[PDB]
């Protein structure tokens, strides 16, 4: 069958400036069968062009689609924070529908220090047997950053997950959640608790604590 | 302005028969106008288009070749919806699945998807269904705004739903992608951002909802102090 | 016996409820798909925007200008768009305006009644004459913005008035002469057996001699007022000679370059949103024609006379019916992405796919074939406006006619024109589908033959891989060529 490659796989942009992306075709397509999608994250892919150039029902003039071939391209002009989105190509050839690896947008913002949080294991888990400690990073710019756990002013290597948040549509930030799981055995032993955090809108890296028990 | 629902978000074990359904609101499956597809999603495959069903006064239907053996999309007239059935199922079909209809765009012809389902995800895995436990996550003193949050841990499969004060607590929430623990269980974490002076006069609980498990639990966050 | 051999087919896409248009060769051709391009239909009200849109509910633009009583509630009053209704009537002393259409345009091109009064001095002379015709409220009374007068004592001298103008705009002065209908009411009013009024500014001049004449009575009065108008520009001055008949002016309606209109029409006004206007309503100014009404304010469409003119914008509509077989006895109407197709029955089973570089090469000519009918159109329309504008020269007292046959020689080249794209459009659509059976026998060459019904018969067995060999433009006929000649000759 016929095969879609998107290029590029990724895509930063600076509000207002135009995004072009191309959709690239192993045998030459029909023009009125060439469509393009936006899949914005937890949501179904959206209608945008048809028809190779066609807007629907909905999409505003920013968008617009051209192409023939194997060489297809979709324009969006005046790029927006709420434009950050994964942009599939999808083409008919007869029998089957295809479509692209997509081609994630992520839009650029000016720099933002992240606000650390750091919630100590609850009680009730602790009953249970395991302890899970979390750092929290809140509302920051750009996607890189990096945590760092210590526990007793000893790096841990290993026993901790992080999770980082979708490119919010309004503020175009991130979020992330870096958890460390101990036992609970393992949780009194050492009694100071801190996360350090590096990223580039912080000067110096930052570390918030509690040592171990409250108050 | 068609609405689409299909069923709920599952587990299916290993060499058994997927079985998902999809309830048309706004038209008729019948229709003469439009046809339905069914598209599933996965990191590994990508979107990949499974088969459709449309009637003009007999009912036709297509399926992919990679696809074709193990699959039967069948419409129910009298409930006007249409199903989907795939066989054997293999740790290769763990995917979101998509009702969707397609309906001609240009001089009557070129069906185009454009409305589009939910998506359930349906997970093919050996393994039994578990809930989650609920634990609170507590704010203390001020660094000007606090932030408090929730851990849900421990479940399986994929996934759940987490509303504050029932759908009343929009601004700040950051419900985050789950993490799969070495155990083969799932971990999440939701948190929000508050003022410091809204503690206290307000309460806030933490609403979740895990279908696979039919467990939904709501946990009163509170500040612990001495 | 067996599954040796296996059939292609060919065929297009059909529905069962087509459309009907207009070509060459026939009257009638049923097509898949295609767009109407008249506008018929009308929801029968007026919508109150976006233009200002004014309802004189029983005053005539002519009786709210002079002053009515009825019509009081109408000074001052601004409009872009004045509609008179039917029952409109008129219920102060009987007149006539000589030239009623051509006062009526101008002050409704303008689109304010703004009056404005002035110190006219008419000395030795009663001003503010009344009649019973327009009670005025409880007592006699008059027209709003005329000044009767009648003679003062025994004497009515004459007036000599001149009245400067040091403004920017230009005013409109509006002034009347009254015939009585005996000597006996003239002597009364006027003293004078026989009266004048003359008006002028710089070379314009007009002089009325009245007439004594007995009129068809109009409310107790066999007597009649008729009504002139005057402009006077920036720096020019009014002059108001008169020994007798004088009905003066009040002041001035001071009346502004703009975009306003006209229009008589009993349809009711609603709260909606329409940019084109018809006496029956308002209409969307989305489709090139109408065939609502001739006369329209605002962005419309194109008047035309026929009620329907569809564009083709798909191919021959043949259906489907009872009970495999091609495009020679019908189409399919299960083949839907596309307008020539392929279908087949071989050892794996039946199949269907379209041929799409057939159905784009159809679209791409159908494409802009709408917008290609309006710029044509257009050049037309305008091309028979202004030509057809002279008339084989002209008498303005009987061209009621002329309208009559502009729109029959405007509708006959409209339809015209949708019908040679219509002949255009069932010619290349039948191409391409036979193009495509010439294709696919050039490529089967002797390994198969035409059945007849738009069908091949492979006489070689070919497996779906192979039957995508031949809708792909790769299909070599030498590697089966044995094989099914060894059939064939059997
Ligand atoms: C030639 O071929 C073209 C297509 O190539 C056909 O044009 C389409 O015809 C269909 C006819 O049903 C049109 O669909 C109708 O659209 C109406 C307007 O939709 C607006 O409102 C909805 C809801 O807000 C929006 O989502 C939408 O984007 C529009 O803004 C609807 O009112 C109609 O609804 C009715 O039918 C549907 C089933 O389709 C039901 O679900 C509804 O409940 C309701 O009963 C309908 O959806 C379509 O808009 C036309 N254009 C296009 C571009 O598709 C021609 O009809 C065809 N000509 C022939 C065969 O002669
Ligand atoms: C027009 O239609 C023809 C007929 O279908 C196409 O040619 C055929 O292409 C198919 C593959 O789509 C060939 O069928 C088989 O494919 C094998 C590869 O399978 C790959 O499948 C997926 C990709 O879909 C991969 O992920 C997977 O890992 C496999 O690698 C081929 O290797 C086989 O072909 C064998 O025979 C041919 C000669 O017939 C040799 O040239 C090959 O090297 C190989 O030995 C296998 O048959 C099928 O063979 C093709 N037929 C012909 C006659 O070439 C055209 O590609 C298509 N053209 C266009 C423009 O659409
Ligand atoms: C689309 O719109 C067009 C334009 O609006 C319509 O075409 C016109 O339709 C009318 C019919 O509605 C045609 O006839 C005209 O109507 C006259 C109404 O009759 C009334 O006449 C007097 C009112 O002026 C009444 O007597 C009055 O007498 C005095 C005034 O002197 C007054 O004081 C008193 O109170 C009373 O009101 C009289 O009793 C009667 O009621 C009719 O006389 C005459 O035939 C007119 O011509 C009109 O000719 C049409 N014009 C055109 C250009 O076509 C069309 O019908 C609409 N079509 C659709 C489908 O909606
Ligand atoms: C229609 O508009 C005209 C003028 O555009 C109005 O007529 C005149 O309006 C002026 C005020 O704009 C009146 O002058 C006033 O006089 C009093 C003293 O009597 C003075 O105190 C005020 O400051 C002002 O100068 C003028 O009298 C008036 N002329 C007449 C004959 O009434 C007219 O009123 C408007 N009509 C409607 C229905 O809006
Ligand atoms: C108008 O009024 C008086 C009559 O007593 C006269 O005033 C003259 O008006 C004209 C108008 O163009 C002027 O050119 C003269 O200069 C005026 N003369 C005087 C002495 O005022 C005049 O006779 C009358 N006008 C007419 C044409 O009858
Ligand atoms: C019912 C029947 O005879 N089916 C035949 C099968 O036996 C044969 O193996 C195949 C060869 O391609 O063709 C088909
Ligand atoms: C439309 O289809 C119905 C059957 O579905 C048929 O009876 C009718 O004749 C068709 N209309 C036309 C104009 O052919």
């Amino acid at each position: 069958e016929i095969v879609l490659t998107q290029s590029p796989g990724t895509l930063s942009l600076s509000p207002g400036e135009r995004a072009t992306l191309s959709c690239r075709a192993s045998q030459s397509v029909a023009s009125s069968y060439l469509a393009w999608y936006q899949q914005k994250p937890g949501q179904a892919p959206r209608l945008l062009i048809y028809g190779a150039s066609s807007r629907a029902t909905g999409v505003p003039d920013r968008f617009s689609g051209s192409g023939s071939g194997t060489d297809f391209i979709l324009t969006i002009s005046r790029l927006e924070p709420e434009d950050f989105a994964v942009y599939y190509c999808q083409q008919y050839d007869g029998s089957q529908y295809t479509f692209g690896q997509g081609t994630k947008l992520e839009i650029k913002r000016t720099v933002a220090a992240p606000s650390v949080f750091i919630f100590p294991p609850s009680d009730e888990q602790l009953k249970s047997g395991t302890a899970s400690v979390v750092c929290l990073l809140n509302n920051f710019y750009p996607r890189e950053a990096k945590v760092q756990w210590k526990v007793d002013n000893a790096l841990q290597s290993g026993n901790s997950q992080e999770s980082v948040t979708e490119q919010d549509s309004k503020d175009s930030t991130y979020s992330l959640s870096s958890t460390l799981t101990l036992s609970k055995a393992d949780y009194e032993k050492h009694k100071v608790y801190a996360c350090e955090v590096t990223h580039q809108g912080l000067s110096s890296p930052v570390t918030k604590s509690f040592n171990r028990g409250e108050c | 302005q068609v609405q689409l629902q299909q069923s709920g978000p599952g587990l299916v074990k290993p060499s058994q028969t997927l079985s998902l359904t999809c309830v048309i609101s706004g038209d008729t499956v019948s229709s003469n106008r439009a046809a339905w597809n069914w598209i599933r999603q996965s990191p590994s495959r990508g979107l990949e288009w499974l088969g459709r069903t449309y009637y003009r006064s007999k009912w036709y239907t297509d399926y992919a070749v990679s696809v074709k053996s193990r699959i039967t999309i069948t419409p129910d007239t009298s409930k006007n919806q249409f199903s989907l059935q795939m066989k054997s199922v293999t740790p290769e079909d763990t995917a979101v699945y998509y009702c969707a209809r397609g309906s001609a765009m240009i001089f009557g012809i070129v069906i185009i998807l454009e409305s589009w389902g939910q998506g359930t995800l349906v997970t093919v895995s050996s393994a039994s269904t578990k809930g989650p436990s609920v634990f609170p996550l507590a704010p203390s003193s001020k660094s000007g705004t606090a932030a408090l949050g929730c851990l849900v841990k421990d479940y399986f499969p994929e996934p759940v739903t987490v509303s504050w004060n029932s759908g009343a607590l929009t601004s700040g929430v950051h419900t985050f992608p789950a993490v799969l623990q070495s155990s083969g269980l799932y971990s999440l974490s939701s948190v929000v951002t508050v003022p410091s002076s809204s503690l206290g006069t307000q309460t806030y609980i933490c609403n979740v909802n895990h279908k696979p498990s039919n467990t939904k639990v709501d946990k009163k966050v509170e500040p612990k102090s001495c | 016996n067996d599954n040796s051999t296996a059939t292609l087919c060919l065929g297009h896409h059909a529905v069962p409820n087509g459309t009907l248009v207009k070509t060459i060769t026939d009257d009638q051709i049923e097509v898949t798909n295609a767009t109407e391009l008249v506008q018929s239909s009308s929801t029968g009200k007026i919508c109150n925007n976006p233009h200002r849109i004014l309802d004189g509910i029983d005053c005539t633009l002519i009786d709210a200008l002079l002053g009515d009583p009825h019509c009081d509630v109408f000074q001052n009053e601004t409009w872009d768009l004045f509609v008179e209704r039917s029952k409109a009537f008129s219920n102060c002393y009987p007149y006539d305006v000589p030239d009623y259409a051509s006062l009526r345009s101008l002050v409704a091109s303008s689109g304010t009644l703004e009056f404005i009064t002035e110190g006219f001095t008419w000395t030795g002379v009663t001003q503010n004459g009344g009649s019973n015709a327009c009670k005025r409220g409880p007592g006699s009374g008059f027209f709003s913005r005329l000044n009767w007068l009648t003679k003062s004592g025994s004497t009515y001298p004459v007036l000599n008035v001149t009245m400067p103008n040091n403004d920017n705009f230009d005013k409109l002065y509006i002034w009347g002469v009254h015939h009585p209908s005996t000597n006996q009411e003239q002597t009364s009013l006027y003293v004078q057996a026989s009266g004048r009024v003359t008006v002028s500014t710089r070379r314009s001049q007009q002089t009325i001699i009245p007439n004594i004449e007995s009129r068809p009575w109009v409310r107790g009065l066999s007597s009649r007022i008729s009504i002139y108008w005057t402009i006077v520009k920036p720096g020019d001055v009014l002059v108001i000679n008169s020994n007798g008949n004088l009905i003066a002016p009040r002041g001035y309606f001071k009346m502004r370059t703009g975009k306003s209109s006209i229009m008589r029409s009993d349809a009711p006004i609603d709260t909606c949103i329409s940019e084109c206007i018809t006496p029956n309503g308002s209409i969307p100014n989305d489709k090139p024609f109408q065939n609502v009404n001739k006369i329209t304010y605002g962005a419309c469409p194109k008047y035309v006379k026929q009620n329907t003119l569809k564009l083709a914008t798909g191919m021959r509509n043949v259906p489907e019916k009872q009970t495999i077989a091609g495009f020679i006895e019908n189409g399919w109407e299960g083949m839907i992405d596309g307008w020539y197709g392929f279908r087949h029955q071989n050892s794996e089973g039946t199949g269907q796919a379209a041929d799409l570089k057939s159905t784009q090469a159809a679209i791409d000519q159908i494409n802009g074939k709408l917008n290609r009918v309006i710029e044509k159109t257009n050049e037309k329309f305008h091309q028979i406006e202004k030509e057809f504008s002279e008339v084989e020269g002209r008498i303005q007292d009987l061209e009621k006619y002329v309208e009559d046959t502009k729109i029959d020689l405007w509708s006959y080249n409209a339809e015209l024109l949708v019908a040679l794209e219509n002949q255009h459009t069932i010619d290349l659509t039948d191409s391409e589908m036979n193009k495509l059976f010439e294709k696919t026998r050039r490529q089967l060459r002797e390994n198969a033959e035409d059945m007849g019904n738009g069908c091949f018969k492979i006489y070689h067995k070919c497996d779906n891989a192979c039957i995508e060999s031949i809708r792909n433009g790769t299909y070599d006929h030498d590697v089966y060529r044995d094989e099914a000649l060894n059939n064939r000759f059997q």
